[PDB]
Order: C-alpha cells, then structure tokens, then sequence
C-alpha cells in the first residue's frame, strides 16, 4: 500500500456482485432395527438378546 | 417398545411381534447305498500307526 499523511484514494466508480453461500441444513434421518441387524430374523436368536 | 402401561401421542416406529414361518423344507441329494461302516469298523486287520 502506498501511505502518506496528506493522502487518500477515494473510489469514483462501484461493481455490484452477486456470490453464492451454500450452507448444509438437515441431514438424511435413518432409523435402526436391532434385532434385524444382529439376529437376521433367527428365532434362536433375540432369546439372548433380550 | 416402551415398556409401560400408558402411551402418550407419537409416530412410535415399532419393532415386529408376529410370527411368519410355518414350513420346513429338507433338501439333500439322491444317496441310496448305506455308509460301508463294515468295512471302516468291522475289518479283519488294520494298519500299523507308523
Ligand atoms: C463505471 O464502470 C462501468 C462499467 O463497469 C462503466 O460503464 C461502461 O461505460 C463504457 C463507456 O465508457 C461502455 O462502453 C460500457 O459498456 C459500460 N459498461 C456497462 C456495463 O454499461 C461506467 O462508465 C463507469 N463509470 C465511470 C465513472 O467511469
């Protein structure tokens, strides 16, 4: 920067922009069934996990 | 699911309690002949362990 203590620059023209933000809101929503994943519907299975 | 007596106002996803299975079925290849179990067994002389 060129600095003086008599100096300043002043603008005699202007540029409107546009810029995108993007910002993540929600996430996907994901439910579990627990007997499913571990037993894989086994009937000697979920006796233990109960 | 809840484990109580009284349920206040939700969606409740729930896990299954009802039985689907009635049939049992075997498949196993044509095999006639028996095992020559005499012939392992019942055998007039056997090796030496060497
Ligand atoms: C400020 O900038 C704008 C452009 O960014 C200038 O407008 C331009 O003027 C020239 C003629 O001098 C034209 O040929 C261009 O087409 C114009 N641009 C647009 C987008 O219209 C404007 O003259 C500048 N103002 C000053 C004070 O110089």
């Amino acid at each position: 920067v060129a600095y003086s203590n008599n100096s300043i620059a002043i603008p005699t023209n202007f540029t409107i922009s546009v810029t995108t933000e993007i910002l993540p809101v929600s996430m996907t929503k994901t439910s579990v069934d627990c007997t499913m994943y571990i037993c894989g519907d086994s009937i000697e299975c979920s006796n233990l996990l109960l | 699911t809840l484990k109580s007596l009284t349920v206040e106002k939700g969606i409740y996803q729930t896990s299954n309690f009802r039985v689907q299975p009635t049939i049992s079925i075997v498949r196993f290849p044509n095999i006639t002949n028996l095992c020559p179990f005499g012939e392992v067994f019942n055998a007039s002389k056997f090796a030496s362990v060497y």
